[PDB]
This record gives structure tokens, sequence and C-alpha cells, in this order.
């Protein structure tokens, strides 16, 4: 998934 | 460290029957359903999420939502891409989605939905009003971005 993760 | 959003994250689980209605096996896999209750599976939900992720491995985030708690990979997949990756929204994401018994939840702070991207794009100053009023500028400056670098 291209879609960055963050918190 | 206040906000007024957490009156999102804060529903009592309690009061939502599990499975919920909107919990379909087109969403969810015979593991989920195997949860007890509704705050059996957000707490199994916050140790997977509070896990360590690098911007990079969504991929291993939607394994770990698959195999630890019954969210099919492509659902996982469309969560995070209408959070604009934001994994504190997750919870928050199934709290209304169950509560209200509707997916995507419609009047979410920091769920995009498809009406919310198109009044982004709109060009018009009342939709951008709205929509800023619903998840702030910091994330509609984050989405803009998304847009710009093809992401959506």
């Amino acid at each position: 998934i291209r879609i960055p993760i963050f918190n | 460290d206040f906000s007024n959003e957490d009156i999102y994250d804060n529903i009592d689980p309690d009061t939502i029957s599990f499975p919920p209605k909107i919990a379909t096996t087109d969403l969810f896999l015979p593991l989920f359903f195997h949860f007890g209750s509704t705050r059996q599976f957000m707490d199994k939900l916050h140790e997977v999420i509070s896990g360590d992720y690098e911007p990079s491995q969504a991929e291993k985030l939607v394994q770990d939502l698959c195999d630890e708690t019954g969210i099919r990979k492509n659902f996982s997949t469309s969560i995070l891409t209408c959070l604009s990756g934001d994994l504190m929204v997750f919870p928050r994401y199934f709290l209304n989605m169950f509560k209200d018994n509707v997916n995507p939840p419609p009047n979410v702070p920091g769920i995009w939905t498809h009406d919310d991207d198109e009044s982004l794009k709109s060009n018009d100053q009342e939709q951008i009003r709205k929509l800023v009023k619903k998840h702030g500028t910091g994330r509609m400056e984050m989405r803009k971005r998304f847009f710009e670098k093809d992401l959506l």
C-alpha cells in the first residue's frame, strides 16, 4: 500500500 | 492535549451489542466473530495499532489486523486510506461504524468520506468552511498533499 501511516 | 473530538473516541463499547449488524462477513473474517464483546475487539485493536510501524509498513499493519482482529485486508486498506494513514483514528472508525450501523461513518472528524473529498476539490468557499469545521485545517492540508502526490 502507498498510503504512508503515522500516529 | 484536550479535544472536543474525544466524544467520538469515548463511545461506551458495552452499549454496542456484538457482533454489530453492520459487521458482515464481507468485511470481517471468522476470527472477528469469535470475540466475546465489542470491548474485547476494541482492546485487541488497541494492542495491534500500538505496535511499532514505520511510515512504509502499511502492508505489515494490514496483515496484523487480519491475523489478530479478523479485519479483511481490503477493508483495512480502505479504512487506512480514508483516515489519511492516521492510525490513532482506527478505533474511532469502528466505534462510530458500529454505533451508527453505517459504513463508513459519515460525520466523524478524521474520517474522510467521498463527499468530503469532492468538497475538497470543489474550489467552493462554503464547502471548504464546512470541511475544515469537520476535520480541521491540519487534516485538510494533509488531504490536499495526498491528492497532490497522487496517493488517492
